[PDB]
């Protein structure tokens, strides 16, 4: 009887990808259009519903508009291909492929998101300029959840503290900051490390300490 | 429009049947019903789909759907059951027209046990 297949369950991509995930389906010699519908969801929120050879952007949520597609060339191999463009943090979830062409049948997809915490962001400042102590700072956004360590130019651990919020210019990204207040000499060098799981990531940054 | 599939945790020897009730809060013609099986990954799986008055099994006709007089209700059996049907079943609803829509029950357990 009619059943849907899914080459894979998971899907992992990076933030600001494309991304197609695909549902298969039985198609013999040529494909009877006007009895396939294909019908794509994700947390009841409507991306496609292709009936009669088109999509009906009449039932389709707004916010999916000029970014996700079905890939009508992939149709006649039997392949139910949605994409999505520029895919972001609020694109993870459990997706949904139902097919009807002659029975019908339904299958579940889960795209988790990354993003990396790529753009390392540092401050280096002078708190007493007598004793030496300074304050140095990292700072990344990224996701899931990172934790800092601190290694000296010497590859030993250090004491500092992060702090984790939100962020403001896209959504669900954690904004990570760690502080390493410390007695320093010029030329020293620092390194902040973002560790992630999901999978394991260790970004580094390179903090020296200026003169005068 | 909401599924309920019951009871919510079953348990039977091998060779017993083992029924579960589907319960739609409407139900209509055009309608297909589908009996899943969810699998360790979560997946569904397809045993069988009631519609134009008649259950068709997937590839396994002990999973069989009756539509009770109720007309709402449907008996989801297992016929003689076996170990490896132990799991997590659910019936989901799958509207056409005018609208594409998938309807899910939450699931339900079956355990079953060796042989009496």
């Amino acid at each position: 009887a009619f059943t849907v297949t899914v080459p894979k369950d998971l899907y992992v991509v990076e933030y600001g990808s494309n991304m197609t995930i695909e549902c298969k389906f039985p198609v013999e010699k040529q494909l009877d259009l006007a009895a396939l519908i294909v019908y794509w969801e994700m947390e009841d929120k409507n991306i496609i519903q292709f009936v009669h050879g088109e999509e009906d952007l009449k039932v389709q949520h707004s916010s999916y508009r000029q970014r996700a597609r079905l890939l009508k060339d992939q149709l006649s191999l039997g392949n139910a291909a949605l994409q999505i463009t520029d895919v972001k943090l609020q694109d993870a979830g459990v997706y949904r492929c139902m097919i009807s062409y002659g029975g019908a049948d339904y299958k579940r997809i889960t795209v988790k998101v990354n993003a990396p915490y790529n753009k390392i962001n540092q401050r280096i400042l002078v708190v007493d300029p007598v004793t030496s102590e300074h304050e140095l700072t990292c700072q990344a956004e990224g996701y899931p959840k990172a934790e800092v360590i601190w290694t000296s130019s010497d590859h030993q651990v250090l004491s500092g503290k992060t702090t984790t919020t939100n962020s403001k210019r896209e959504e669900k990204l954690f904004n990570v900051t760690s502080t390493l207040r410390i007695n320093t000499t010029t030329n020293e060098i620092f390194y902040c490390t973002f560790r992630r799981l999901d999978p394991e990531e260790n970004h580094t940054a390179e903090l020296v300490i200026p003169e005068l | 429009r909401s599924l309920t599939f019951y009871p919510a945790w079953l348990t039977v020897s091998e060779g017993a049947n083992a029924t579960f009730t589907c319960s739609l809060s409407n139900w209509s013609e055009d309608l297909m019903l589908n009996w899943n099986r969810l699998s360790p990954s979560n997946q569904t799986e397809k045993q069988a789909a009631f519609s134009n008055g008649l259950s068709q099994p997937v590839q396994d006709a002990r999973f069989q759907i009756i539509q009770l007089p109720n007309r709402h209700d449907f008996h989801m059996n297992i016929l003689d059951t076996r170990r490896n049907d132990s799991g997590i079943y659910l019936c989901g609803a799958i509207s056409l027209h005018p609208k594409a829509k998938i309807e899910e029950s939450p699931g339900a357990e079956l355990v079953v046990t060796e042989r009496i």
